[PDB]
Parts: structure tokens; sequence; C-alpha cells
């Protein structure tokens, strides 16, 4: 062994072990928190620390020990919280209560002129506490099995003593600095304060640093500016490039909390304003109703208030800032000065409102960054754009604070803990946007999204989860799952449908939430061409999640996404599922499979409410009839068997094995071709009766419509129709010494493929004939009602068979013969 | 496994009983002498309940063993040890463990 | 029923009542006031600092803040890469400098002069500084996608243009004619192709939307609140070519001639053809309206808007095209009279006819009368 | 050898490239006239377009490429107006057709045939493919007519190249392959002589080809050089050129050192063959070096490259090669395995302690700011415990 100080001059192994030291933090990068802990016991707290307070060592190897600590002990807690920082949740307490624009004094009258010391003071934004674990090597291994074991946490390091040695080196770097020795701290001006300075920017980032830290970095900034109540600050002191742009990543810190620290104050003020407001509409109320009726216009007039939604209530009552008669705005004016009096605070706050040291966080902001351009022409670019960044924030404070505010959100104390629980879950969920999707991540990422459903306030704050795009970052990793390496198969089937799943509910939570989820349809649908493989929920599923029985979102659905769908079943139509062809299913030439779901989306596009939506009928028809291929090989027009010899057939393929699967059930029975061609053929008949037009469009006499209804009948024959409901279905029944002879329901005919039969002949052909009636009636319906009511005995009341047959007759059958 | 050799004496007459605390101070090498782990590099005692399982077997009978103030030397075979798993990144499968303890007290 | 019930203001929750009071707040008093920082913010970046001190000998002089500011945006723009990512800095920085170049009883003509000389200036405080150039960079990076980036970039082009600035013209024909690329025509040509015209399915599914009434309150959700679906660009049709007349304005024959014929590149593209194509798309759109309205009796308020939109773009369209002919410039006025232009006329001819009488046939109407 | 109608990304691409050549050799670059007879070079492949009974529109070697068959004209119409006479001249002549204006009919002299489109091939909407054969026909179609687009200098240069390069580079493997597994013993080497001088200095002149541009260069300029280097790195690769490479190395690499080559070629082709091998690594990094498409590629044999990384002929070589493909490619990060991951750090081991295997094990580690927890943990695993 050596003295690690002979690498000043041992310079092959000098950059051999800085080249390790970036492998080190490589290897525990981007939240890998149990070979952060590994990596403890290779670079213990110890070292890391001797590391940070040593003078000696070479400039690339003190950057890399700076950089290590930060990798191995705070990257995560950093990147968690920076995550979280751009949010304001502000529960309503009394310390949010107490919260105010500027401090209490008497300089001005718009609140002292003197702002009060930027992140410095209550703040009561909600954010999730560090969790770290001890580095301990001797304890029992967990024995639970693999993967199933919780997420480890960033290993420990003391953080108080961390702070106060960070404090004390910015100081000692300060000074010498000024001092201009001829031998800095690790060779360089530069070497000597870009780490401590990293150091420093990722504590406070993390919240680490007290009251009284936090004065002493501000008063190291600028001595003059942020006194309260060396003689260099750290802004004038004439160093490199890569320093200030430390510097700007502390300045940006404290330009945010300022921000924060508004968002806070316009929050407080908000309630005691809206408590006010309530206050005197329910006294107006009171008064309102004890007068007894002066005059009814006068009543009526008073009364619309009350009658409109409590949005518009609260717009008319604000509507007074360029002045308003009682009438207009009923609200007195006393309390009106209120709000007058905080919107002059806020402007003079932003600086809105109106020497040659700056005197405020602004003003020093705003003539640093004019000074640093103005001496030097800038060569960094990151630089660059920080410091414009920066005066940018410092020109425009007010729209700044626009463009926050949808991102705040107040809540009730009862709700802070459940909050917090699913701000912990996003993180998670955050978090594992930059890794690459594992069994670890998988399980995770499962579990999260578990516990946000489960989570009371996922449902009474949808428009919490909305600000904070909890849908875009489950979407984002659902399609990272899906395109990596796509071609081969679907990964982890079980994360996609539980981010699927997840999406479905959320698009079902609340309408917002449903046109959320719909301005991304495109992209769902660009990510749905590859399905089938997960068995359960996938991006087509949520798609039609985002536009089911809404009339406003069906009407804006745009034609080139209905072309995207009828080109992916055409494909479907055209080529066999390689999926199944690798699993061994005879190859038959298409992918009914495919097909129906494709299918089930059109159907969700264009019938809503039980009500055809004729703009995307119409559009859906014209498309299928332009691309044939989508009807099937069964309505193929040069060699199409037709549609009842279709169903025939793949009734005969379902009663032959090895032309119905592998013939070599880990899913539903695997998946039976007979079964999949059925029902494809009855997607595609109840698609094609839901475009159907309506009967007052008929009446009405349309030319589209007649025109539509035409085209469908052309398609699909009466005859074929009433022969599909005709065809015999199996029957339980008892045999082998009263053992129970049921069909496969999967693998069979089913009432469910007759229903569409029946949905398509009512809404396009009708029954207006006496004779069609009875002859349906006995060549179809009858049959099947007798075999239902035979069905009745206690043996077989309860089969699958028996309860399909029940559901097919009471949703189709009976109500058609009700209606004729 | 695990075998105990003293350092140095302790009272002789205090042993740490199930359900009780020990506080130690303790440095963990491999069989070949590369150290892996020390808490008085972190300059905290280590706390573990004897019979919860917190720790190693050869800890769990060694410290039992041992009696408080004082130092002895703890050498744990595989088994006791993390055995052929093995603890990835900072134990070797099949590794034996030598460990320097010291009993600081029982509360 | 619904207005029956009462749904009153102090029977909410708190917290919720907060939200909706924060909500309302940033509507009605936050957005709507107006601050004027602009005109500071490009004064204060233009004003250099102690030339006196470093007293440079060579006569090229480091750049001053805006100058730098400028120069990063330029790079960003240079920057080889598939598509241009969005960048609300740029945007923000491309929206100050636009408003920074303000272009403000009969005004008197020493006014009116020193109104000129003041617009003059303010541009000249971006094109000294390589904003024509950045400009230029953006559109070509932009590879003709849609979006915020070229709608700033397009407006703050128009910003420095404005007036026929015969400097900018200068530079930015200059700046194209030594680089040689391809892909500003190329982005330009993908855009004007990317721009919308009058749809009448998007107009009735419009009005069945309106037309539906939701059960709920209003204040709860949108209540049928949606943006315009039928040419909901037009502002960014507008001044792509109304960008593309600024550059020919004052009868510039190179320019003019330039956006026929490119000769150094390896490619041309005819940008006078282009537009003639997006006016005959547009014609055949209006000739759809009208025959969509031609046999109602009235034409309602939504329909009105959607003409005055149609009718304001195809303005613009055409005093694009005489700005492109007049001087005039003898090869453009060639090319549009080989061009498909006489059948966008011939089809203008039929609407105008059909249309006034129709509209001079009812009062009502008056105000569409005058525009058409 | 068959002519196809194609819109894809071929547009881009040097496989669409042609060369017209007046039958005239002086004056031959004049200006191109309505009716003047001409052939039509495939850049590329040196073949030209002609017409065969046996098999119609094709394209020919230049042996076959007589005039009746491969002389072609273009034509403003389709009309029977060829019996107007035409006289070449001494000059560059009057300037008929113009670049993207003009519509050009092409039409075989010989035959009078128009060039056109085969009829749809069936089943089309299956194929998924809009690849139509161009045929010659009689009548042909009212949209036979073509549009005549420039291409850059630096585009044809390349495509020229590429087609030196190909010829080159497949005379030295037929070499190779020639005495393969014949070993010569004592005497001479039995087969074909190698082109060593001139495959060395085509290899050094494609390495200065694909030279990276200086970090020094202004932004500006550096960006237009790092596109110019990207086209002509994906021009290359389309052509297949990275391909020809790989094969010329493994048919290289089937020997373990230059004895052992001389063993089957002679002393005096061995004495080359490490210079050979080096430069061939050189160019592939140079080829593949920061182009993602070129990277990819290697996410199906990557096994081929980590297999070589002990060979100490060219260690240094094959070190750039695969940190080229780690630092752009995520998919070969997807595909990395723990023999690979073991086989670098025993590069590591056996090699010394060089920085660079380091950088590759950072590289596996993450890329674009996205990790990898498999390959963190199996470097964690295989590398720190030993100590």
């Amino acid at each position: 062994c050596m003295d690690i100080l002979e690498l000043s001059e041992r310079l092959d192994l000098q950059r051999f072990h800085s080249h390790t030291l970036s492998l080190y933090r490589s290897v525990c990068a981007l939240g890998n928190n149990r070979v952060a802990h590994a990596l403890c016991s290779h670079v213990d707290q110890a070292q890391l620390l001797h590391a940070l307070e040593d003078a000696r060592l070479p400039g690339p190897l003190r950057a890399g020990y700076y950089d290590l600590l930060i990798s191995i002990h705070l990257e995560s807690a950093c990147r968690s919280r920076r995550s979280m920082l751009s949010e304001y949740i502000v529960p309503l307490t009394p310390e949010t209560r107490a919260i105010t624009l500027f401090p209490p004094g008497r300089s001005a009258e718009d609140g002292p002129r003197r702002h009060g010391l930027p992140g410095v003071g209550v703040t009561t934004s909600l954010r999730p506490p560090h969790h770290f674990s001890p580095p301990c090597f001797v304890v029992a291994l967990p024995a639970a099995g693999a993967t199933e074991a919780p997420a480890r946490l960033s290993p420990a390091i003391p953080l108080e003593a961390l702070r106060d040695k960070a404090l004390r080196m910015l100081g000692e770097a300060v000074r010498d600095g000024g001092q201009h020795a001829r031998d800095p701290v690790g060779g360089s001006v530069e070497f000597q304060f870009v780490p401590v300075l990293k150091l420093v920017s990722t504590l406070l980032v993390m919240g680490v640093f007290s009251d009284e830290d936090v004065k002493q970095i501000l008063k190291m900034i600028e001595p003059e500016v942020f006194r309260e109540e060396l003689e260099e600050g750290l802004l004038q002191m004439k160093l490199p490039e890569s320093v200030k742009l430390q510097m700007c990543h502390l300045l940006e810190y404290f330009c945010d909390q300022e921000l924060q620290h508004r968002v806070e104050s316009l929050a407080a003020f908000a309630e005691c304003y809206v408590d006010k407001m309530q206050g005197n509409q329910r006294g107006r109320y009171g008064l309102l109703m004890k007068a007894f009726t002066m005059s009814a216009a006068e009543t009526a007039r008073r009364t619309r208030e009350f009658r409109s939604p409590p949005q518009e209530q609260i717009n008319m009552l604000l509507h007074f800032k360029n002045g308003a008669d009682e009438e207009e705005c009923p609200l007195p004016e006393e309390i009106r000065q209120e709000l007058v009096n905080f919107h002059q605070d806020l402007l003079a706050h932003c600086g809105i409102q109106l020497e040659h040291k700056p005197q405020s966080l602004q003003e020093l902001v705003s003539h640093t960054v004019v000074r640093w351009a103005q001496e030097d022409f800038v060569q960094s670019p990151e630089l660059v754009r920080a410091m414009f960044s920066l005066l940018h924030r410092q020109y425009d404070g007010l729209g700044e604070l626009l463009r926050a505010l949808p991102r705040a959100y107040t809540i009730s104390v009862s709700s802070v803990e459940d909050t917090m629980s699913l701000l912990e879950c996003l993180g998670q969920i955050r978090s594992l946007l930059i890794v690459q999707m594992g069994p670890q991540e998988e399980n995770l990422m499962i579990q999260s999204i578990g516990n946000i459903m489960n989570n009371k306030v996922f449902y009474q704050h949808p428009n919490l989860m909305r600000a904070l795009g909890m849908h875009e970052t489950v979407m984002e990793v659902m399609v990272n799952v899906l395109g990596g390496g796509e071609s081969k198969e679907i990964r982890f089937p079980k994360m996609v449908t539980s981010c699927c799943r997840f999406l479905c509910y959320f698009c079902r939570i609340s309408r917002q939430n449903q046109r959320s989820m719909f301005d991304h349809l495109s992209y769902l649908l660009e990510n749905s061409g590859i399905g089938l493989g997960m068995q359960g929920s996938t991006p087509l599923d949520v798609a039609a999640a985002s536009v089911i029985d809404n009339n406003e979102l069906a009407l804006a659905l745009q034609e080139q996404d209905l072309e995207k769908v009828v080109s992916y079943l055409a494909g479907c139509g055209l080529q066999s599922c390689p999926m199944l062809l690798a699993k061994g299913y005879p190859d038959i030439g298409w992918n009914p499979c495919g097909g129906e779901r494709y299918l089930d989306f059109l159907r969700f596009a264009v019938f809503v409410n039980g009500e055809s939506v004729e703009e995307n009928a119409n559009v859906v028809v014209r498309l299928l009839i332009r691309k044939p291929e989508c009807f099937g090989p069964a309505l193929r027009g040069e060699g199409g068997s037709g549609l009842l010899a279709a169903i025939e057939e793949a009734i005969r393929i379902s009663e032959d094995p090895a032309r119905d699967g592998p013939g070599v059930p880990p899913e539903e029975n695997r998946v039976h071709l007979g079964h999949a061609i059925m029902s494809f053929y009855a997607a595609l008949i109840d698609l094609l009766g839901r475009c159907a037009p309506e009967t007052h469009l008929i009446q009405a006499g349309k030319g589209e419509a007649l025109r539509i209804r035409a085209i469908l009948r052309s398609l699909v024959p009466l005859d074929d129709l009433v022969g599909i409901i005709s065809l015999p279905l199996q029957i339980p029944t008892l045999g082998k010494d009263g053992a129970l002879v049921q069909p496969k329901m999967s693998a069979s005919f089913v009432p469910d493929h007759k229903a569409s039969m029946v949905l398509f002949l009512d809404r396009v052909y009708g029954i207006e004939n006496q004779d069609f009636l009875l002859h349906v009636l006995d060549v179809g319906f009858l049959p099947d009602m007798r075999a239902a009511a035979s069905l009745d005995t206690a043996t077989f009341s309860t089969t699958e068979m028996a309860l399909a047959l029940n559901r097919y007759l009471c949703l189709a059958v009976l109500p058609l013969i009700t209606k004729c | 496994g695990v075998q105990v050799e003293t350092i140095s004496p302790g009272d002789g007459r205090t042993f740490p009983k199930r359900g009780q605390t020990c506080v130690v101070h303790y440095t963990g090498m491999l069989e070949d002498g590369k150290k892996f782990d020390s808490s008085r590099d972190r300059n905290k005692p280590f706390k573990f309940t004897l019979g919860k399982q917190e720790v190693i077997r050869g800890w769990e009978e060694g410290v039992a063993q041992m009696s408080v103030g004082q130092r002895a030397k703890l050498i744990i075979s595989s088994d006791y040890a993390y055995g052929a798993t093995g603890h990835p990144g900072i134990i070797p499968p099949h590794a034996t463990l030598v460990f320097d303890v010291e009993l600081l007290k029982l509360e | 029923v619904a207005c029956f019930r009462m749904t009153p203001l102090y029977n909410l929750p708190t917290h919720r009542a907060c939200n909706m009071f924060l909500e309302s707040y940033k509507a009605s008093w936050i957005l709507t006031e107006d601050h004027s920082f602009e005109d500071r913010m490009i004064d204060d970046l233009s004003k250099a600092g102690e030339q006196e001190e470093e007293e440079e000998e060579v006569e090229e002089k480091k750049p001053d803040p805006l100058h730098q500011l400028v120069l990063h945006f330029s790079r960003t723009a240079l920057t080889e890469k598939s598509k241009l990512d969005e960048d609300y800095l740029y945007m923000a920085y491309a929206d100050i400098m636009a408003k920074s170049c303000h272009l403000e009883v009969e005004v008197s003509f020493e006014e009116k002069e020193m109104e000129k000389q003041r617009l003059l200036y303010q541009q000249s405080r971006l094109h000294n500084r390589g904003a024509a150039e950045m400009v230029l960079q953006m559109i070509s990076a932009c590879k003709g996608e849609t979006g915020a980036m070229v709608s700033s970039t397009l407006k703050l082009g128009i910003s420095i243009l404005n007036g026929g600035n015969a400097e900018v013209q200068q530079k930015m024909l200059d700046y194209l004619k030594d680089k040689k690329e391809v892909g500003f025509f190329q982005s330009i040509q993908a855009l004007m192709q990317t721009c919308s015209v009058l749809d009448l399915n998007a107009f009735e599914r419009q009005n069945k939307a309106e037309g539906l009434g939701m059960v709920n309150e209003d204040g709860t959700v949108i209540n049928r609140q949606n943006g315009e679906k039928v040419m909901a660009d037009d502002e960014f049709t507008q001044d792509l070519f109304r960008f593309l007349q600024l550059l020919c304005e004052g009868h510039n024959n190179d320019f003019q001639n330039y956006l026929r014929t490119q000769t150094g590149n390896t490619t041309t593209i005819n940008i006078i053809i282009c537009t003639v194509d997006y006016l005959l798309r547009l014609q055949e759109s209006i000739s759809d309206f009208y025959w969509y309205y031609s046999g109602k009796d009235v034409i309602e308020e939504q329909g009105k808007r959607n003409f005055s939109k149609a009718m304001s773009v195809a303005k613009q369209v055409f005093n694009s095209l005489t700005e492109y002919i007049q001087g005039p410039c003898t090869g453009n006025q060639q090319s549009l009279a080989h061009s498909r232009l006489w059948d966008a006329v011939v089809g203008f001819l039929h609407v105008f006819a059909h249309m006034m009488m129709k509209l001079a046939q009812d009062s009502s109407q008056i105000e569409l009368l005058k525009e058409l | 050898r068959l002519v196809y109608y194609e819109g894809g990304p071929v547009c881009t691409h040097a496989r669409s490239l042609w060369r017209l050549e007046p039958l005239r050799i002086s004056w031959s670059g004049s200006h191109l006239r309505w009716g003047q007879p001409l052939r039509i070079r495939h850049v590329t492949t040196g073949r030209y377009l002609g017409l065969t009974e046996d098999q119609g529109l094709v394209v020919v070697d230049a042996s076959k490429a007589h005039t009746k068959a491969t002389s072609f004209c273009f034509r403003i119409s389709k009309e029977k107006l060829d019996v107007a006479p035409k006289r070449d001249v001494e000059g560059m002549g009057p300037p008929e057709i113009k670049y993207g204006e003009s519509l050009c009919f092409v039409q075989h002299v010989a035959s009078g045939l128009w060039l056109t489109y085969a009829a749809p091939d069936p089943k089309a909407l299956r194929l998924g493919v809009l690849k139509k054969k161009a045929m010659l026909h009689q009548e042909g179609h009212m949209d036979d007519a073509l549009s005549l687009t420039r291409c850059q200098q630096e585009e044809s240069q390349a495509a020229r190249m590429i087609y030196s390069t190909a010829g080159l580079y497949n005379q030295f493997i037929k070499g190779l392959d020639s005495f393969s597994g014949k070993p010569r013993g004592s005497g001479p080497p039995a087969g074909s002589a190698l082109p060593i001088e001139g495959v060395i200095l085509s290899l050094q002149d494609l390495i200065g080809y694909f030279e990276p541009p200086s970090e020094e260069l202004q932004h500006e300029e550096k960006q237009t050089k790092l596109r110019s280097l990207r086209n002509r790195q994906s021009l290359f690769q389309e052509e297949g050129m990275l391909s020809l490479v790989l094969n010329c190395i493994d048919r290289l690499n089937v020997y373990t050192t230059a004895a052992h080559f001389a063993e089957f070629a002679g002393e005096e082709a061995a004495e080359s063959w490490k210079e050979i091998v080096n430069l061939l690594y050189e160019l592939l990094a140079s080829l593949i070096r920061g182009n993602r498409t070129n990277c990819a590629l290697f996410s199906t044999n990557l096994d081929w490259l980590v297999s070589k990384l002990d060979r100490l002929e060219a260690s240094s070589g094959i070190l750039e090669v695969l940190y080229c493909v780690l630092i752009e490619s995520p998919e070969v990060l997807n595909i990395i395995q723990e023999n690979h991951i073991k086989s670098i750090i025993s590069l590591l081991d056996k090699h010394g302690r060089n920085h660079k295997v380091l950088d590759v094990l950072c590289s596996l580690c993450v890329c674009n700011g996205v990790a990898v927890r498999s390959n963190q943990d199996l470097i964690t695993e295989n590398l720190l415990p030993g100590r």
C-alpha cells in the first residue's frame, strides 16, 4: 500500500482510480439502493468524510469522492424531493393560516418593502420525508423470496454532521478564494469550489438545512442583500464558469422557495376570504328568505345566483376588479377592500408594482446575471441557459406564479395522511421512469398502483390526481415497457395489465379524467398495434374507456384515429397471429382475436348511451367498405362462403381438434379457433347493427341514413341472420351415471353469438310483417326459449349455458317480441 | 459453527440473556484478511436483541458466549454466515467470516 | 328540478371552496393584470458595460447579453437533431423580443415619421444581433412540424419584418443564399400543406356537440366548452402567409425571384405554386360551405363566424400573391399564369356572385356582406 | 438484376442513383436533348439498364451492355415523332431538359418500348409492399413520365466509392476463400494472389474518409460535418459495406496469428496480416461511431464481438468498437448477458488496469439517462467482492 496522496504524481494510477470511482457511481446510479449499500462496504463513511475534508487530494479524486458521497447517500432522496418540489399541496392548518406575503412590519403599506429571507420561515406544502437504512453487513439476510422483499432504502449517513461540515467547508473555500493563495485545494479554484457547492446544493434541495444554516448560506452568497436586521460574497468573487453554474443552481433553489412562499400565501389568504364570502352569502340568503316577496321579479333575480353552480357564484362574487354595483356583485365593500389590498400586496411582492445596490433577491439575480453577461462572452451553453432562465423568472415573477398555480391544491387536515401515502406511491412510480423494467421494478409498480387505487384521496380528488399527472406517468411507464423489444413479444404482461386497469379506472372516476385520457387517444392507438399477449386489459381497452358513453368525446373523435383502427383490423383480417403460430396453432390465414378487439373498440366509438352516433357510424361504415378485408374471409366478395356457412364451418372446427387448437390450458383454456371465428363474426355483425341509422332519421327520410341502411342490408343478408339465429345450441344434459355433461362456453357456439344477430336484425331489417315474425319465432326464438325453460330445474338452473340463455333471451329476444 | 477467542477479558460474570439488547463494536474481515464492515467507521455502536434472529447465527451464538466488557474474535463458518448465497457485492459465496467484537454493555 | 334544487356556495367544504376561489382569482385578477416588461428587459439586455474599461483594440467586440441570448438560441436551432424539442424558454424569449417591436384625431406627419423611426430602431436592436438568422434557422429546424415553437418563430419574424424592413429582408436573403440549405423551404412547404381549411364534417360535429345539453352543473364540468374544430389554426395560417408577404413587401425583386427559384440549391420549391395550391384548397372548402348554406334561408351565428375566418385567411393569401407578383416580377407572373390560379378565381367568382345576392336579401348579415 | 419503383427511405440511399452516359465520348457532358440515345448506368453496382429477350427490362453487366440492348432516350411526349432526325454537335448544345420541371418518357430506342410499371402485384395488401416492378411496354400508361432530380456531389462520390470498395473487398474475400482450407506446407501459397496493397490503402483512405470532426471546430461547421458524416455512414451501411467488413474480419480471424496465417497464405502475405486486421477494426469503429442505426446492428450478434475481446493482435481496436456500440445502442445494453460482463472483467484481469474497460462498464451500467439494473447488479456481483 501507499498513501493515496501519491496519486498526485502517479498519474496512471490516478486516472484508473478516478475511473473506478466513476464506475462505483455508475453501478449505484439512478436509484440502485441495494448496490449503494454494497458500495458502503468498499468506501465507508469515515473514508468519505476524510476525503471530503482532505486538502491535499488531487482535484480529480476530490471531485470523484464528493460525487461518490452524493451518489451513494443523497442522490435518490434528492431526486425524489426534486420531483415533488414542483407541486404545492397546501393543508388548511393553523400554520398555513399564519402565512403572510410580507413579514410583519411597517416599512410600507403593501406589506413592508423588504421581503423575508428566501427559504427561511414556515412552509406547509406537503413533501414526503426521506427514508434511509443503516449500512449493516452482519444482519440476517431476508428469508423472504426474491423480488418479494420491500425495496431497499438508501444508506444512511449522519445528516446533521454532514451539513455542518458542508457549511464549514464552504466558508473555508470562500475565505481561501478571498485570500488568493497559489495552491488552491484540488489544484484549482474550480476543483476547490464545485464539489463543495454541489454538496451544498444537494443538501439544500433535500431540505435538511435549518433556518440558521440557510441564513449562513445566504450571507455567504451576498452579505449585504441578505443581511439580517469574507466581506465579499460568492457572487462577486470572479469565479470560473462551472462555479457560476453551481451558483446559478443555488439561486434557482432560492427563487423556487420564493415562488412556493407566494403560492402558500395565496392559499392562506384564499382560506380566510372564501370563509368570509361564504358567511356573507349565508347571511344574504337568510335575509332574502326572510323578505316576504317584495317583488316576484326581484326575488327570481336574486335567487338566480343560488340557482347557479358554485363556480359561477364564485366568479360572479369576484367580478368586481374594475368596479361593479351591488346589483352586479352583491359582495360588500368592506370585503372587496380586503381582496384589493391583498392584490396590491401580491403585485408588490412580485415586483410588478413600483438603487445601485440590489436590496432584494430579484434585483440581485437580475443584476448578477446581466453583470456576468456584460463581463464575459459566456462559453458554457448550460450556464447561459441557467442565467437566462433566472433572468426571465426575475422579470416575469407574476407570469411565474400564473404558470405555477395550476399545480397548487388545498386539502383539509383530515386528508393529510392519505395524501402523504399517495405521494410516496407516486414518488416510487415516478422513480420507475428512469430504469429499465425488470421483475423487481414490475412488482414495485404493481404494488404502488394497488396502494394508489386503494387510497381514498384517489377518488375524492381527481383534480389533484390530474394536476399531479399520475395518468401521464403511468401511461409513459406502460408505453416504455410495451415499446421496449416489442418485436419478439410483450414482457411483463402483469405490469401492462395493471397499468391499463389503473388507467381505465382513472377514466371511469370522473368526466374530466376521461377527457384528459381522451387527449392521448392517438398515442394509445399508436401503441395498441400489438396486443392479446396480456390476455387482460390493454391500451386498446384504455382507449375504449376514454370514449365510452361520452357523447361529447365521441363527437370529438377523429377520422384519423378511426382509419388507424380500421387499418389494424384490415391487417388482422389479412395476416395470421404470430403468437398463435409460435404456440403451434394451425395457420388459418387471419387473426379473429385481434379483429374482435378492434371491432369492440369501433363499437364503443359508434354507439353511445343506447343510440347510434351518425357522424362516427357513417365514417366507420365507409372505411370498412373501402377496406373489405376487414369483414373477414367469409364476407369476402370474390370467394366468400357467407356468414351462415362461415359460422357452420367454425362449429365444425370447434368440434374437430387439430383444427381448433395446437394439439401438441394455462389461461382460460388457451384459445379455441372455432369460438374465435364465431366471436369475430358476432362482433362484426354487432358493430354493423350499431352503425345502423336511427328510426327517427329513417322516418325523416334522410338520404344518408337510407343509403347507409341499404349498404348494411347489402352486406348482411336476412336469410343468413335467420339461419344463424336458428342454429342449435348445446344444452347441458345428465349422463354417465348422473354426471353433468356441459358444453365448454369458451370453445363453442354460445347465445352471445346469436344476440349480435338479433341486434342487427332489429336495427337494420326490423320486424314489420306478421308472417316474418311468426316464421322467425317458429324457427329461431321458440326453440331457444323452450331450452331455457327446460333448463329451469334444480340441476341446470345455475349452469353456464342456462345463465347465458337467460341473458340472451332477456337482452335480445323478449324485448324484440315485446316491441312486435 | 462459531469459535470464540478472547482478545481482552470482560467481567466474566454477566452474559447476554434471551431478549436482552447487546451493544457492540465490531470489525468484520474475510478469512483472507480483507475488511468488509466496521461499526467503528460509522462511529456508532451496533445494537441487536438476542433471540430475534436479527443477526447471523454465528453472531447470535458468539455474542451470547461473550461477556460484558469483553473483546473477542469470532470465526464463523459459511453455514453460520450468509452461506452459499452470500451477500452479493460484499461477501463471496461460501465465505468464512472473522469478526473482532467488543461487547460494550447490555440493555 | 335542478333549478329548484339549491346549490349554495356556503354549503361547500372549505378546501373545495378554496380551490374554486384560486381558479377564479387566477382567471379574473391575475391573468387580466397587464404588466409590460418586454421593452425594459430588451433595453437592459442590449445595454453593454465598461466598453471604456476594456477598450478592445480589435473592432470585433464581445457580444452583449442580448446578442449572447440570440446566439444561444441560434446554436440550439443549428444543433443536428431529428426534431426540435419544445422549449418554453425559447418561446418566452421569442415572445418578449416580438413584443419589443410595438408597431404602434388624425396623426400628424411628424408623429407618423417618429413612429416609423422608433419601430425601425426597435427592429434594428434585434436584427443587428442575429435575430433574422435565428428566425430562419428555427423555421428550418422545425422540419415542417406545426406547434408553439414555429408559431413563436413566425411571430418574431413578422415583428422584425413589419413595415417591409429592407435591411432585415437583405439579411435573410443573404443568409439563405449563403447557406444554400433546402431545409428552410422544405419546412415552409410542409407547414403550408398542413395548414387547414373549412371542414363541414367538423362543423356538423361541433353543432351537435353544442346542441347536446349535459345534465350536471356548468361549474362542475366542461359544459360543451371546447376549442373551435373548424379552422382551428387560422391564426397560424395567417401568420405564415403574412411572413411570406413581408419577405417580398416593397417590390423586393430578388426575394420575389428567390421564392420561386432557389438557384444555388440542389433542389427548388415553388412557394408561389404552393400558395396557389393552398388557395385552391381553401376555395373548394368555401364553396362547400356555401352549398351547405344555400338552401337555408338565414345563416346562423356560428356559420357566420366560420365564413368570416375563412374569408380573412383568403384575404391574407390574396395579399401574399399580390406581393409576390407586384413590381412586377415577370417570372412570378408567368408562373401564376400557368398555375391553377384561374380555377380558384372561377370558384371564388361563383361564390361571390351567389353570396352577394343571398346576404343582400337580408339585413342581419351586413357585416358579412361587407367583408365579402 | 430487377428494376423497381420504390418510395420509402430509398429516395435518400445510394441504390437509387443512376448515371446518364451519352453514346459519344467527346462532349458527353453536353446538355441532354430530347431523343438523344444514351445508356443509364447503376452507380453502386456498375450495371446498365437494358432489355433482354429472356427476362425483359433488367440491369446487365458492362460486358453484355451493347448498344442495341442498353440504348434509351428521353421523349417529351409519347407521340410517333421519332421520324424527326437528330444530329450531334460539337459543344454544350442547346439546353432542353430541366431538373425537376421537365417530365420525361423513357423509350428503348431499338424496340421503341416505353418504360412503365408492371401490373399491380396480386395480394399486394397481404404483401404490405408498395414496390412496383418496372417493365418495357408497347403502350405504357399516362403517368409514365419521370422527373430527373439532381444528387449531391457527396452522395455521388460515396456511391462510386461504394462500387470500388465493394469490388476490392469481394476480391479480397474470394482470395482468402481460395486457400482457406489448403495448407501450403513448404511451397507456393496454393491460391490466388491477395490484393494486399490495395486493401491496405483502401482501408486507410476510408478511415480518413470517416474521420470524425475535430472538437476545436466552431459549432455550426461541426454540426454540418456531423450531418455529412452520419449521412455517409448511413449510405455505406445501407449498401452493405459493414457486412463486407465483417466478412473480411471473420475470414482473417479464422487464423490465430501471423505465423498461422503464413502457413496458408505465405510469408509475404502474412507480413501484413496484423496491419490489415487492425485497419479493419478501425474502419468498423469509424463506420459505427456515433450512429445509433449502425450500432444497433450488433444487438443480434453481440457474441461475435465479445468473443474477440481476448485476441491480442487488435485488442485496442476491438475494445474501441465495443465502446462505440455500447455508448450508442440501448438495445445492446438490454441484451447484454452475464457471460459478456465476465468476459469484459476478464479483459480487465488479463490485460491490466486500463481505464477504457472501466468506461465500457460504466456505459453498460447507464445509457441516455436510463439505468439497466440487471447490468448494474451483474457488474457489482462479479467485480467488487473479489477485491
